[PDB]
RNA sequence: AAACUCCAGUUGACACAAAAUAGACUACGAAAGUGGCUUUAACAUAUCUGAACACACAAUAGCUAAGACCCAAACUGGGAUUAGAUACCCCACUAUGCUUAGCCCUAAACCUCAACAGUUAAAUCAACAAAACUGCUCGCCAGAACACUACGAGCCACAGCUUAAAACUCAAA
């Protein structure tokens, strides 16, 4: 069977399973990678918050907070707290183009969680609100 | 030239002849040129309907024994 | 003299090239056709350098896509998964 | 917000190759122009500056294509000298 | 002129859908329309979630109503569709067949 | 084009606007 | 503008250095400039601006192999101008 | 543009040179060349087409005339006195096989 | 010819009499406007 | 560093705001302008030219009234830097950007090319810009600066706009 890079459709029945569960039943790791901070939250397929860890909650402060190492630490801690609740597989959903976009995922993998799919949900307005003026630096 | 029209039709229907051109021969005669000569003869000894001339020329050339795959 | 060239239009003139949709009606309800010209992952409409369509049919497809999207016939942020296995007519490869 | 989730901008992983999937996602987001959109939307770009930028990029692309075509056309002559000596 | 009404109705049972369709066509006729044909495109999942009349919809029935009406009818009919509670979304467009398919000689 | 004429126009106008404010 | 002819024809310094370091790293993080550059995984060590602001020197960490270093250098030098253009277009 | 009067026509975007005019022009050119050779004038063939440099040099040597198929340094003709000597004799006729 | 075509067409228009029957028949029918194009410019029907 | 912690993340509900991709298109309109969807009206003239003031219009900014308020933001506060920094950087928040009804009538309002008709032959042609010209009409220009000024006149404008000088001075500009 040719591997399909596209996700399964919840309607159409598929044979892909992970620990006996379907795609729509796997927990979701929501990563928000801001410019100065990275926040990871693991939730269930039914939206029950299981674990939460950011670079700020792990002791990093100010400019150290928006680094790859801080995001890796936050991902490791989130993976640990989720492993304490029965999570082994996750679907990743990243939001933002901050420095910890990939480091947080690395930390999640290094903490014991298995990633089966990556999704991007960075907000892109189709011209809604007006951004701020450019800096005159 | 007038025969160019005929040539055009030929090169669109029977395609480029599998036989190759020899431009070094000052009197080289292609399959298209044979078709043109037969078409002109049929026009001069008969009526003027382009499609009928085309099919009659094809029939006469096939009778002569030259292969013409459409 | 009979051998002189005669005034004439080029008989060997090749027909002008036509786009794949030339002569065909583009309808906002034909979501299957419209989905062939949007990104599978983002639903963004492809440019003519990708679709290969002429200007008129590019405009027709763009207008039909916007109409279908706003009227509740087509998704906006992705290509409908039902049409992911249609013939690929766009010159784009994600190495997927 | 009102669309179905886990279809848009979603990549499946093959044999646990997470890095390859992430890089494919980056490729898709860049090829669809979403990365450029996000980066350009951080601060407001004035309409006149936007128009100038688009004009410059269009003209640069056209000029580069023409130069590349010229070089590709004149690369045919680049071979071993056939009349060496004379 | 000739118009096409694209109708996305609430996912209902057959009697309610029939009643809604009859009511819509009756409104069309009351506004001076000559209804040519009614086509059922089927019940399907909506492309996105639609909120109408304080209700959220994820599935709907797609119907087409071809008709001829005076120009003043359209606006009136639009208002009517805004009030019908069984109509998730209604749109009156100029009929696509009335648009002329100009012929092309190809790319210049 | 002569940019000095545009500069002189700028100076004269700015000087003029100051006077009307003062008086 | 008739582009065809044109084509054919200190505390502040430290802040700018840091800003440009972050900007260039974030540009290298993606295929925004080119896929060939992205596949190289070029890492930057620092950014230094000359005191008169005539050049921005971006120091890229070298690897152990030599042919890889040469290929990386070639790609980077070929892609410098596009990076400058992107940095100004994003209004960093 | 100035070659238009000598062109019979264009056959599928390829120009055809009217040979009836070529006959008269070649007649006049060959007559002039023969008369100059009869008068013992110096004849210098010139051509930068490297495919025919050897042939043109052989021909010039054979007919007892002169050839220049090589790079043309600035001032062969206009500055001949400095580059050959104060008493050099310049050609009486030059024939371009390639202009 | 326009008028003759329209005359024979009006015979199958929805009036107030056949509204119920026509609505039921439409509810018992399905119309498909979907069709795709190929790289050769050919239509593939669903 | 201030600021917030009625903070932050997921999910759901949810604009009087502005309109990714298409657009690598170069279209519409007298110009200004115009790039989300639908519908209704609808884009003058079967010679050409024809106005600072007549008749209609005219980006942005601005002025009256009422309304809406997400975001942005002149001003105004706080934080930081600096020799000073009330600028540049960070945070908050106004007039204003939006709707309705009236004003104001200005722009590098520029393709810095006046409108119509014609030619490509000449010496192509100061230069550069954007190949060189012809016929006809209207508008405008006769050294620089004083001067997008003074006075007069007109104006819904009152620190405003249009029109627009002279005296003194210079050999240049
Ligand atoms: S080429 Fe004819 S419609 Fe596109
Ligand atoms: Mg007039
Ligand atoms: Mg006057
Ligand atoms: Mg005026
Ligand atoms: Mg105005
Ligand atoms: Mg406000
Ligand atoms: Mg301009
Ligand atoms: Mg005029
Ligand atoms: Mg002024
Ligand atoms: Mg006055
Ligand atoms: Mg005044």
């Amino acid at each position: 069977t040719k591997f399909s890079i596209y996700p399964p459709i919840p309607g159409e029945e598929s044979s892909l399973r992970w620990a006996g569960k379907k795609f729509e039943e796997i927990p979701i790791a929501h990563i928000k990678a801001s410019h100065n901070n990275t926040q990871i939250q693991v939730v269930s397929a039914s939206n029950e918050p299981l674990a939460f860890a950011s670079c700020g909650t792990e002791g990093f402060r100010n400019a150290k907070k928006g680094t790859g190492i801080a995001a890796q630490t936050a991902g490791i801690a989130a993976a640990a707290r989720a492993k304490q609740k029965g999570v082994i597989h996750i679907r990743v959903v990243v939001k933002g183009l901050g420095p910890g976009r990939l480091s947080a995922m690395h930390g999640l993998i290094m903490g014991g969680l298995e990633v089966i799919s990556i999704t991007d949900n960075t907000p892109i307005p189709h011209n809604g609100c007006r951004p701020r003026k450019a800096r005159k630096l | 030239y007038h025969e160019d029209r005929i040539r055009a039709k030929f090169y669109s229907v029977y395609g480029s002849g599998q036989r190759a051109f020899d431009l070094f021969n000052p009197n080289f005669k292609s399959t298209c040129q044979r078709f043109v000569e037969k078409y002109t003869e049929l026009q001069k000894l008969g009526e003027t309907d382009e499609e009928k001339l085309f099919v009659e020329t094809g029939k006469a050339l096939l009778a002569e024994g030259v292969i013409l795959r459409r | 003299n009979e051998d002189l060239p005669i005034s004439m239009e080029n008989p060997y003139k090749e027909p002008l090239k036509k786009c794949i949709l030339c002569g065909k009606h583009v309808d906002y309800k034909n979501v299957q056709l419209l989905s062939q010209f949007v990104s599978p992952f983002t639903g963004c409409i492809y440019g003519r350098h990708i679709t290969g369509l002429c200007g008129k049919k590019q405009k027709e497809i763009t207008k039909a896509i916007k109409r279908a999207q706003i009227m509740g016939f087509m998704p906006v942020t992705y290509k409908d998964p039902a049409y992911l296995k249609d013939p690929k007519v766009c010159n784009i490869r994600y190495r997927e | 917000a009102k669309h179905l989730k886990f279809i848009a901008r979603t990549v499946m992983v093959q044999e646990g190759n997470v890095e390859s999937a992430y890089r494919t996602l980056n490729r898709i987001l860049t090829m669809d122009g979403l990365i450029e959109d996000i980066k350009h939307r951080r601060y407001y770009e004035k309409p006149c500056r936007r128009r100038q930028r688009e004009s410059y990029e269009r003209c640069r692309r056209i000029y580069n294509m023409e130069m590349a075509r010229k070089i590709n056309f004149l690369m045919r002559k680049n071979r071993a000298d056939p009349w060496q000596g004379c | 002129p000739r118009y096409e009404l694209a109708l996305i109705l609430k996912a209902m049972q057959r009697p309610e859908t029939a009643a809604t369709l009859k009511r819509t066509i009756e409104a069309l006729m009351d506004r001076g329309a000559i209804v040519r044909d009614l086509e059922n495109l089927g019940e399907r999942a909506l492309p996105y979630r639609i909120s109408a009349h304080s209700q959220q919809h994820n599935r709907g029935g797609y119907f087409l109503v071809d008709f001829y009406a005076p120009t003043a009818a359209v606006e009136s009919m639009v208002e009517h569709l805004s009030r019908d509670i069984d109509v998730i979304r209604g749109n009156i467009v100029k009929h696509p067949l009335t648009q002329e398919l100009k012929e092309c000689e190809g790319i210049v | 084009k002569n940019v000095l004429k545009i500069r002189r126009r700028k100076m004269n106008h700015h000087k003029y606007r100051k006077l009307v404010k003062k008086t | 503008k008739n582009w065809l002819k044109k084509f054919a024809s200190h505390a502040r310094l430290r802040a700018l250095n840091g800003l440009l370091y972050k900007a260039l790293t974030d540009l290298l993080c993606t295929p925004e400039v080119s896929q060939e550059l992205y596949d190289l995984n070029v890492e930057l060590s620092k950014v230094s601006l000359t005191p008169d602001f005539s050049a921005c020197r971006a120091y890229w960490k070298t690897t152990l192999s030599a042919e890889q270093n040469a290929h990386m250098e070639a790609v980077l030098q070929r892609s410098a101008a596009h990076m400058r253009h992107l940095l100004m277009s994003q209004q960093t | 543009r100035f070659m238009e009067p000598y062109i019979f026509g264009s056959r599928l975007d390829h120009d055809i040179i009217d040979l009836e005019q070529t006959a008269t022009h070649l007649q006049l050119a060959l007559n002039f060349t023969a008369h100059m050779a009869y008068r013992k004038g110096i004849i210098l063939f010139i051509s930068r087409n490297r495919q025919f440099s050897y042939l043109i040099e052989n021909m010039a040597r054979d007919c007892g005339e002169y050839a220049h198929t090589r790079y043309f340094r600035g001032g062969m003709l206009t500055n001949a006195r400095l580059l050959f000597g104060p008493t050099v004799r310049l050609p009486d006729l030059i024939i371009f096989l390639h202009t | 010819r326009e008028v003759l075509q329209l005359q024979e067409e009006v015979k199958n228009f929805i009036t107030r009499e056949n509204l119920e029957a026509r609505v039921e028949a439409a509810l018992d029918s399905r119309k498909n406007y979907n069709w795709a194009i190929t790289r050769e410019g050919l239509v593939v029907r669903p």
